[PDB]
């Protein structure tokens, strides 16, 4: 109905493949190389998607970049959670059509804890009967859920925008009041997962030269420059609940 | 940067 929902549908990215060799047996390096490549590819799509979001151009440019860089892992996790829900009912993790994790890959990548958390996130889509329209509006608000402790270059514009995305999530929800509690809670839970993924990726970047994992240039850069701001506590997420 | 050099 709203103009709003039309937009999110219209701009929602399409299928992104990882380019993985599914004929080669699994190794840590191969799996982790194909996730890194996938990361880069999905980053490109998140950037394009973000810039077409309504009111996004209102932000100062450096806020535009910052916000995407900080929130990217979360958004990925979230959409990946859904992709897994819709495509295979959360029995496995649908990173991409050519990169679907089963438990064995969960263990081999050495991200079993983090993957486990994400499968549970996928299950929540099912348990809560999340609709495609709640998913899209939730995802758009994720982009506005993580900011530097010392705020942005133009905090006001950000706050306005975030406020209006909350409102719009409220419109498409509607004792229904309790729906909001749940979704806000489900949104809150994305952050600790992205944080665990941030640490893993960081640590991995740091040993990459020595485990034969290849990092695309834009990854290495984000993971080394922006991510450590999150892990050091300069950049914190916005939680609905305490 | 490699992000602001492609934005
Ligand atoms: C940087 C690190 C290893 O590549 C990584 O976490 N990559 C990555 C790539 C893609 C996706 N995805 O959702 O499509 C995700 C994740 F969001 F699931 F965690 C992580």
């Amino acid at each position: 109905q709203p103009i709003f929902l039309n937009v999110l549908e219209a701009i929602e990215p399409g299928v992104v493949c990882a380019g993985h060799d599914n004929n080669q047996p699994d190794s840590f390096a191969a799996l982790l190389s194909s996730l890194n490549e996938l990361g880069e590819r999905q980053l490109v799509h998140v950037v394009k998607w973000a810039k077409a979001l309504p009111g996004f151009r209102n932000l100062h440019v450096d806020d535009q970049m910052a916000v995407i860089q900080y929130s990217w892992m979360g958004l990925m996790v979230f959409a990946m959670g859904w992709r897994s829900f819709t495509n295979v009912n959360s029995a496995m993790l649908y990173f991409a059509p050519d990169l679907v994790f089963n438990e064995y890959r969960m263990h081999k990548s050495r991200m079993y804890s983090q993957c486990v958390r994400m499968r549970h996130l996928s299950q929540e889509f099912g348990w809560l009967q999340i609709t495609p329209q709640e998913f899209l509006c939730m995802k758009a608000l994720l982009l506005f859920s993580i900011i530097p402790v010392d705020g942005l270059k133009n905090q006001k514009f950000f706050d306005e925008l975030r406020m209006n995305y909350i409102k719009e999530l409220d419109r498409i929800i509607a004792s229904c009041s309790r729906r909001f509690y749940q979704l806000t809670k489900l949104l809150d839970s994305v952050q600790p997962i992205a944080r665990e993924l941030h640490q893993f990726a960081f640590d991995l970047l740091i040993k990459s030269h020595m485990v034969s994992v290849d990092f695309p240039e834009m990854m290495a850069e984000i993971i080394s420059v922006q991510v450590p701001k999150i892990l050091s506590g300069k950049v914190k997420p916005i939680y609905f609940h305490t | 940067t490699l992000f602001s050099q492609h934005y």
